[PDB]
DNA sequence: GCATCCGTGAGTCGAGGGAAGCACAATTTAACACTTTTGTCAAG
DNA sequence: CTTGACAAAAGTGTTAAATTGTGCTATACTGGGAGCCGTCACGGATGC
């Protein structure tokens, strides 16, 4: 369209990688300035 | 925590040396809010199946 | 002699017959460029 | 003092690599006449 | 913007057919088998 690319996000790969290690039953949670958790997954894996 | 502090006063380096380690390893599972039973797994976390397609 | 300027190179050159081969390493077989394409089935990066 | 166990050992590329039956009960699928709704075409 | 039919594509019950899951077979039988060194060499850590 003749525009800048946008800024880039979370990798796909660093999401199989929290998934794998999750898998292993290691909580990997990321976190933001206040230690609360942030969701990478856009809400997908959720459970409500 | 409590014996392994005690133990940690004994002459012996070995003894120091034993009870700094176990010491080292009660003291993570203490801080980190994590239960030494969750070592044993009762229930097994299955990948997503697209990662395992 | 120089086919440019005509004039001679200022020394003597060695100059023979040689028996030179034609490798198998072909730049047409060689040559490759991607924008986008294939890619993983899990990490969904690009395939090599 | 030594004995044992464990983790480590460059990059990119290509090229081809690629004991078995048998019977029987459930269950699922295909098919099949029928009711539909879902589009259409006819004018009012 | 409206009925007033109507061909048809879709949806709805049962049914006969494949398809699939389960039990059972009564002479007697009673502790595996593939292993096999150019074992890779060398630090780091534990622990007797």
């Amino acid at each position: 369209k003749g525009e800048d690319v946008p800024e880039p996000s979370v990798p796909e790969s660093f999401r199989v990688l929290v998934k794998e290690l999750q898998a292993l039953a290691l909580d990997v949670q990321t976190l933001d300035e206040k230690d609360n958790p942030v969701d990478i997954f856009e809400g997908l894996a959720s459970k409500r | 925590e409590k014996e392994l502090l005690e133990e940690m006063k004994h002459p012996s380096r070995a003894r120091r040396a034993k009870a700094r380690k176990r010491l080292e390893v009660v003291r993570a599972f203490l801080d980190s809010g994590n239960r030494p039973e969750w070592m044993i797994l009762e229930a097994v976390p299955v990948l997503p199946p697209d990662l395992r397609p | 002699y120089d086919g440019r300027t005509g004039e001679p190179i200022e020394g003597p050159i060695v100059v023979g017959q040689m028996f030179i081969m034609k490798l198998y390493h072909m730049v047409e077989d060689k040559m490759h460029a991607r924008s986008t394409g294939p890619y993983s089935l899990i990490t969904q990066q690009p395939l090599g």
